[PDB]
């Protein structure tokens, strides 16, 4: 059935899963028209699909051309991750086909039941976590690589950079989920934390900083501070 | 009007023929029932006044032969029986009838109920989902599992209902996966009624016999598989006017004889409520929608 805190583990085991958030498929910017009527004008996504044990993200880029002529876009947003989610399965080789495919929203499970039913044996679920995959467009790599796509495109990531060299894929999708968190609840601040001693850098090949062990507990510190600093400020307690 | 005898009714039951029925006393000098319409197929029902677990009952046909009723005290049910001599039965009846042993099937006739019900129902047909052919009769009951259900267990003793599934390769055109599950034309059209039943009679009669086993034996299979075959025309943007006008036809009788109380059990709140105001059909079901708002408010 559906994924929660009970069965929290299961996420790091050696079964092949995916997470799929759709949050970033559409995205529009809402703008006067001449006339003074509003329209919408469509910018490029991506789907976010996440090994969590491995770290590797499948950030297949949605290109605007993608909605040109098209009706009921939030609609079809649904259907077109779902298409590219079953065309990513078929291309992998049988052994690294998921068993499971966890979606974020729940809107999601009847067009990637339909799209996988060539795939009886792929489990396809929904999750009781408030995941902050929507928070991936505020990584910069991710966000120049969508924003600079001229079509479809899919690109390779390790989300986990090399924390799986030092730290269990449990201790790296805590750090993963606590960093994008913070990004979604105050994104300026948590940029601030990341990047405000020029000394600690991002590789070439890496998405975050090269933080020692000590820098981050120090970060990770930093970040849950923002997050309750930002708590207190939204609910007056 | 055929007939059907009772060589005698040892256990107190209540009897349904049709949308009829009667109570019968523990060796009540019971002989059958008369009169019964010839065109039509008819159903003929028993509930046990002492255990009112398993109703059951037959489907048949007068002019496929001459049929009666008897009670096996083993199996401790009415069974329904062939007569094959002629004479035997035309010499039994007759002395039943003399001596005025037998209810009247109790047409009005102004009333196009039974008609309205079973307008696609022929007996070959019964007997294609209810499979037990040395019998011209179909036994039904309360239990009865469907050839789905038993997917999700004996095969001799189901419901062999045509499978709908919204969620399967049957349905889904590869290629066509949102289209063809926001859209179910392709399915109705192309896979159903030319593909599987091959004419809207068909298809009709198979949802007309799931309501009746549902709301005469409380069959939950044929409740879902009456509310499937409405859900696949009703999720349907392009269905021939012809069928839209007979489905509305259809289920307004349904609507209209389906016992006021029973419409919790019998009545699939999200089936209906999408079918009459969120479907692509949903303006297309005046006699239905009209009697299901004034009938049963609550549920929608």
């Amino acid at each position: 059935g559906a994924m929660n805190s009970s069965n929290y583990a299961e996420l790091f085991n050696n079964d092949i899963k995916l997470f799929v958030d759709d949050t970033n498929v559409y995205r529009v910017t809402v703008h006067k028209t001449f006339e003074g009527n509003v329209a919408t004008k469509a910018i490029n996504g991506c789907i976010f699909t996440l090994n969590p044990k491995t770290g590797h993200l499948f950030l297949k880029i949605i290109h605007t051309s993608v909605w040109a002529g098209q009706k009921r876009l939030s609609q079809l947003a649904k259907w077109k991750t779902a298409e590219e989610v079953s065309a990513l399965v078929r291309s992998l080789p049988k052994e690294e086909q998921p068993k499971q495919i966890i979606v974020t929203r729940k809107a999601m499970l009847d067009p990637l039941e339909v799209h996988m039913l060539d795939f009886p044996n792929i489990a396809i679920r929904p999750t009781e976590l408030r995941l902050p995959f929507s928070a991936a467009m505020s990584i910069d790599k991710l966000s120049d690589v969508v924003m600079k796509a001229t079509e479809p495109q899919m690109v390779l990531f390790n989300i986990y950079d090399d924390w799986l060299d030092r730290i269990s894929s449990y201790t790296a999708f805590s750090r993963l989920t606590l960093l994008l968190r913070a990004l979604k609840t105050n994104e300026e601040s948590a940029k601030m934390i990341l990047l405000s001693d020029p000394t600690i850098t991002i590789k070439s090949y890496h998405l975050w900083p090269s933080f020692t062990d000590e820098q981050w507990i120090t970060i990770e510190s930093q970040m849950r501070d923002l997050i309750l600093t930002e708590y207190g400020r939204k609910y007056n307690v | 009007m055929n007939t059907v005898p009772f060589t005698s009714a040892p256990i107190e039951v209540t009897i349904g023929i049709d949308q009829y029925s009667f109570n019968v006393k523990e060796n009540q000098p019971f002989h059958g029932i008369k009169d019964i319409p010839i065109g039509h197929v008819h159903v003929i029902h028993f509930q046990h006044a002492d255990n009112s677990s398993m109703r059951y009952g037959y489907w048949f046909d007068c002019r496929m032969g001459n049929f009666y009723i008897q009670y096996d005290p083993k199996d401790g049910l009415y069974k329904m029986m062939e007569e094959r001599d002629g004479a035997k039965f035309e010499n039994i009846v007759h002395n039943f009838k003399e001596r005025q042993m037998m209810v009247s099937y109790p047409k009005i006739d102004e009333d196009d109920t039974w008609y309205n019900l079973t307008e696609f129902v022929q007996m070959d047909k019964i007997r294609k989902i209810v499979r037990k052919d040395e019998n011209q009769f179909s036994y039904v009951d309360s239990s009865m599992t469907t050839v789905q259900e038993n997917e999700l267990s004996d095969p001799a003793h189901s419901l062999n209902y045509t499978v709908i599934n919204f969620k399967s390769r049957e349905a889904i055109r590869p290629g066509h996966e949102m289209e063809d599950f926001l859209d179910k034309s392709y399915y109705l059209n192309t896979v159903m009624l030319q593909g599987i039943f091959k004419n809207s009679s068909n298809y009709f009669g198979e949802l007309q016999f799931a309501f009746l086993n549902a709301m005469f034996f409380g069959n939950y299979g044929s409740s879902l598989q009456w509310h499937a075959m409405i859900e696949l025309i009703c999720s349907s943007a392009t269905v021939p006017k012809h069928m839209l006008d007979k489905l509305d036809e259809i289920l307004y009788y349904q609507i209209k004889t389906l016992p006021e109380q029973y419409s919790d059990i019998l009545l699939n709140e999200r089936v209906w409520n999408i079918c009459l105001y969120s479907s692509f059909q949903k303006n297309s079901l005046h006699n239905t929608e009209k009697i299901m708002e004034n009938k049963y408010p609550e549920l929608l």
